[PDB]
RNA sequence: GGUGAAAUUCUUGGAUUUAUUGAAGACUAACUACUGCGAAAGCAUUUGCCAAGGACGUUUUCAUUAAUCAAGAACGAAAGUUAGGGGAUCGAAGAUGAUCAGAUACCGUCGUAGUCUUAACCAUAAACUAUGCCGACUAGGGAUCGGGUGGUGUUUUUUUAAUGACCCACUCGGCACCUUACGAGAAAUCAAAGUCUUUGGGUUCUGGGGGGAGUAUGGUCGCAAGGCUGAAACUUAAAGGAAUUG
RNA sequence: AAAAUG
């Protein structure tokens, strides 16, 4: 029978959709399907804010970030924990945790 | 068994006659040899170093500078004005969902010979009373917003030289002339001139750059 | 447009087509004004526009060839010039420039 | 087998048919 | 009233390099890689292995009058990770506490305009 | 006859003498006849027009261009064929083009060339179809055809020749340092087979 | 009566020198025998004479052209970034 | 370097790494959305030109010109074919390193055709919403895209105003969504898959247990690969759909 | 990392 609603990805009045290419195993996942995930991570954290605060030329130096928009695959983000599989009522629930 | 380090010599980095400072840093190379020219080697480096560090304001830690060696003068080497670029950090922070991102880029020449390539970016923003959550533009106010750009990029260059182009980058007034002539379009919060690649030099003139 | 001001004159007007009898016209100065195809050679269009000019007659440059200009005044064969000997219920001879 | 390997099959075996009775005359 | 030279760790999976350079970057000083430092053949990314690759790179810039760093980080970029690996971070905290100061930590991922299609195949690596 | 691009008749002034000087220029695609030529350091960039490679800029497309300035035409002659203007060094002024074999050539900013591209293109995608049609090709052109094959001769007329079966018997390429006579094959072949895959290598 | 089914012109062939050589000198023998427009008198009177040659039998203008059409697509381009490059240069 | 771990491989002829350049082809990240356009396939850098299109607005125009459609046409992803150009990347085949019991598989390194383009063929996809098209009606709700109307509206300057952006209210058209389903359905689920034994708005196509079989044959199209059309003998009590508990 | 058959 038929999984989800919509359907497995989120395509409707497109027809086609451009890929892209899993971040984990480079496998061709629709755009609109691909499950995406942004990482805003400290350039420093690494246990390590103070040390190079303290070995830094600059007061206050406010150390930045790095920015990077991860594609998954569905089999990929489900071996990875990015996403798990929910009982048949909780799929229906498009809100972030 | 050469420990390379012992045959090599220091130079002080001069970049501006403009920038707020003439010390940069300094940068090592081979003593001048019979057959290897320590002033070859040189004049040809650029180096990238941060606006902050040439103002002295942190209001400056985007927009990396690029400074090319000119002429070594009694060590100390010389530079000019190469390119500027914003850091990778800045740039995918102005960058975010829910709102339109207008590039433009225009290639113009200097008043006098340099070819220059300007990369200007901004952002759809909300009003302040705004309940929609996106803000996005209709690709019509995108392209007069690009038009509008393109031709305040290209008669700000032309009117000016390589060194008044970049007294005028360093306070951004060309990102309040933006906003100035956009504002009537639409919002266009995080106007930037994010880029300026240097294309072609002209004829050396060292007197030009005997500035500093 | 052009066209259509021509296919009214065409209409209502008079003309002449053709390069005989537009120099016929342009000699007895009863031409109003002249339309010369892009294609005509440059030594007609020269010899054209010096008769206008002893005839203080205006000539218009139809950005079409020979084929365009016949299709442009409504026949099915190559006109390389036209002459408007009256403009009929036209404003070709007041819109332009 | 898969459906998509059993009608490859069949079109190779479908080829080598039309060979032969290509051969014959 | 320190002397200026750039970290320029690229931190690969397989791999970190701690390369130290001038402020052109077209002289180099001490390049030390977590290779260099292990004998494993996989460990060559470890955090330890950069952190031993990093303490050499700065024992060597201090022997040469290296005083502080601009940091630039990079992943392997192109279109094969884009995230830096186990052994950025533990290179950088090593330069950090071995006498060298720090300057404009920045990441300098190389990052396509979507060009150069990914190795792999349509499928992906399948394990 | 002999040629597969058409010429033009180009008549000039003569300077310096009352009287017409005729040309014989290979004719580029486009050029026809009442058109005017323009030949010169300033002549406009216009197709048929002969100009000196360095006043056309990067990108042009240009024909029967010298090879040293004043030799009056040496590349990009035959139908279909053009040079392409990739670049310029204005100090010890030279011209980078590409010839139509696909080399680099560096030559002097004063070497002329013709604007456009040799008419009679696209000759040689008809197949002749027909060996009296080569024979009538070849009239024209010189007796090199037919051609016998060397594998088909006896060993007195060819390295090739004899053998109870037809057949190269050694390796047919031939060095570049071997002697007449010996020269038959493929002389100095870096390699052999059917091209597989991008030429041009760096 | 359309007197054949595919081979048209290459029908003075035969059964000659195979189907695709057959097909293949078809196309541009159609090509170098079709009158074409004179871009000088406008009418449809551009005949071939050799290769590369093409003269209206109306106002005797003879141009320079491709083998088997008055265009090649290659000197049609040319044409093109000839005219952007002068213009470029006058502006 | 690569991997889970390795090895193939490159490397003191200086590999990898760093800087400065140049060339080539491809692609068009981030912005990018339960967002837009298109008959569908599809379409995502700027600018110019060329024609086209929906919706809206209309106290314009014609006046039934329409809906759906055997036959017949146009387009039709990818792969593939032909012939030029191009050939960076990835990469059917192929070669190799490993794993293995074997591993001409997965994994690693290369790499031909291909991938791109022009001129033509091919006419097929889980070409999918597995839901023909046109028309009417039957719930509740909030968003959003395009157009329009209004406001004692907010913000922007040009000098009155004004558009621009935003807010509020409505409206037409659209991609959808949420709740509940009176109703439907075997159920999953469905605002259509409802208005069906209280069975008829119009119309096109298709199916009749599972196999054999989209096979054989014939015809037709195609350069070929193949496309379209398409049985029978024989065999069989199940195959199948949805849901339940293990 | 490997894990086939009843
Ligand atoms: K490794
Ligand atoms: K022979
Ligand atoms: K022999
Ligand atoms: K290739
Ligand atoms: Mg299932
Ligand atoms: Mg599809
Ligand atoms: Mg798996
Ligand atoms: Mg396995
Ligand atoms: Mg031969
Ligand atoms: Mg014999
Ligand atoms: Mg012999
Ligand atoms: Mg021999
Ligand atoms: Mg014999
Ligand atoms: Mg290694
Ligand atoms: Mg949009
Ligand atoms: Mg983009
Ligand atoms: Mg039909
Ligand atoms: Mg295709
Ligand atoms: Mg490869
Ligand atoms: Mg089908
Ligand atoms: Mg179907
Ligand atoms: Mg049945
Ligand atoms: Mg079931
Ligand atoms: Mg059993
Ligand atoms: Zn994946
Ligand atoms: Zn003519």
């Amino acid at each position: 029978p038929k999984k989800r609603a919509s359907n497995g990805r989120n395509k409707k009045g497109r027809g086609h959709v451009k890929p892209v290419r899993c971040v984990n195993c480079s496998k061709s996942i629709p755009k609109d399907k691909a499950i995406k995930r942004m990482a805003i991570r400290n350039i420093v954290e690494a246990a390590a804010v103070r040390d190079l605060s303290e070995a830094s030329v600059y007061p206050e130096y406010a150390l930045p970030k790095t920015y990077n928009k991860l594609h998954y695959c569905v089999s990929c983000a489900i071996h990875a924990r990015i996403v798990r599989v929910r009982s048949r009522e909780d799929r229906k629930n498009r809100a972030p945790p | 068994v050469v420990d390379p380090f012992t045959r090599k010599e220091w130079f002080d980095i001069k970049a501006p006659s403009t920038f707020e400072n003439r010390n940069v840093g300094k940068t090592l190379v081979n003593k001048s040899t019979g057959l290897k020219s320590a002033s070859d080697a040189l004049k040809g480096r650029v180096v990238e170093v941060c606006l902050a560090d040439l103002q002295g304001s942190e209001d400056h830690s985007f927009r990396k500078i690029k400074l090319r060696v000119d002429e070594v003068q009694g060590k100390n080497l010389l530079t000019n004005f190469h390119g500027m670029d914003f850091t990778t950090d800045k740039l995918r922070s102005m960058v975010r969902k829910w709102q339109t991102l207008i590039e433009a880029n225009v290639t113009v020449k200097t008043s006098d010979d340099y070819v220059l390539r300007i990369f200007a970016i901004a952002f759809t923003r909300k009003q302040a009373n705004q309940v929609k959550r996106h803000s996005y533009a209709q690709s019509s106010h995108i392209r007069a917003i690009r038009k509008v750009i393109s031709e305040i990029l290209t008669k700000e260059v032309q009117g000016s030289t390589l060194a008044q182009l970049t007294s005028k980058l360093i306070p951004e007034v060309i990102n309040k002339e933006i906003e100035n002539a956009t504002k009537d379009i639409f919002p266009l919060q995080n106007i930037h001139v994010r880029k300026v690649k240097l294309l072609k030099q002209p004829k050396f003139d060292v007197g030009a750059l005997m500035a500093l | 447009s052009i066209n259509q001001k021509l296919a009214l004159v065409i209409k209502s007007g008079k003309y002449t087509l053709g390069y005989k009898s537009t120099v016929k016209s342009l000699r007895q100065g009863k031409s109003k004004l002249i339309i010369i195809a892009a294609n005509t050679p440059v030594l007609r269009k020269s010899e054209l526009e010096y008769y206008a000019m002893l005839s203080k007659t205006k000539v218009y440059y139809f950005q079409g060839g020979n084929n365009e200009l016949g299709t442009a005044v409504g026949k099915l064969f190559r006109v390389g010039v036209v002459s408007i000997l009256e403009a009929g219920d036209s404003d070709i001879l007041t819109t332009l420039a | 087998m898969r459906a998509k390997w059993r009608k490859k099959r069949t079109r190779r075996l479908k080829r080598k048919r039309r060979k032969v009775r290509a051969r014959s005359k | 009233s320190q002397v200026f030279g750039v970290a320029r760790i690229y931190a690969s999976f397989n791999d970190t390099f701690v390369h130290v350079t001038d402020l052109s970057g077209k002289e180099t000083i001490a390049r030390v890689t977590g290779g260099m430092k292990v004998k494993a053949d996989r460990d060559e990314s470890s955090p330890y292995a950069a952190m031993l690759a990093a303490q050499d790179v700065a024992a060597k810039c201090k022997e040469v009058g290296i005083t502080a760093v601009h940091v630039k980080i990079r992943a392997t970029g192109g279109t094969r990770t884009k995230t830096p690996g186990p052994g950025g971070q533990a290179a950088l905290r090593a330069l950090a506490r071995s006498g060298l100061r720090i300057g404009r930590i920045e990441d300098v991922t190389p990052v396509p305009s979507d060009s150069t299609r990914k190795k792999g195949g349509r499928r992906g690596r399948r394990l | 006859s002999g040629r597969g691009a058409p010429l033009a008749k180009v008549v000039f002034r003569d300077p310096y003498k009352y009287r017409l000087r005729e040309e014989i220029f290979i004719a580029n695609e486009g050029v026809h006849t009442g058109q005017f030529i323009y030949a010169g350091k300033k002549a406009s960039l216009n197709v048929g027009n002969v100009l000196p490679l360095g006043s056309v800029p990067e990108g042009t497309i240009v024909s029967n261009v010298e090879e040293k300035p004043g030799d009056r035409g040496a590349l990009a002659r035959a139908s279909g064929n053009y040079v392409i203007i990739i670049g310029h060094n204005p100090d010890e002024n030279k011209t980078r083009v590409r010839l139509p074999s696909g080399a680099k050539k560096v030559i002097s900013s004063d070497a002329r060339g013709v604007i456009g591209v040799i008419a009679g293109g696209g000759r040689v995608d008809k197949p002749l179809l027909k060996a009296g049609r080569a024979f009538h090709k070849y009239r024209l052109k010189r007796n090199s055809w037919p051609k016998t094959r060397g594998v088909a001769m006896n060993p007195v007329d060819h390295p090739h020749g004899g053998g109870n079966h037809q057949h190269i018997g050694k390796a047919s390429t031939i060095s570049r340092g071997a002697v007449s006579g010996q020269k038959a094959g493929l002389i100095a072949a870096r390699r052999t087979g059917l091209l597989r895959g991008s030429q041009k290598t760096q | 009566a359309k007197r054949t089914k595919k081979v048209g012109i290459t029908g003075k062939y035969g059964v000659r020198y195979g189907s695709s050589l057959r097909r293949q000198v078809k196309k541009l023998e159609i090509q170098q025998h079709a009158r074409y427009d004179c871009s000088f008198c406008g009418k449809k009177t551009v005949k071939r004479g050799a290769a590369g040659i093409w003269t209206c039998s109306c106002c005797k203008k003879t141009v320079a052209g491709g083998a088997y059409t008055v265009s090649t697509a290659a000197a049609a381009t040319v044409r093109s970034t000839i005219r952007r490059l002068r213009e470029m240069v006058e502006a």
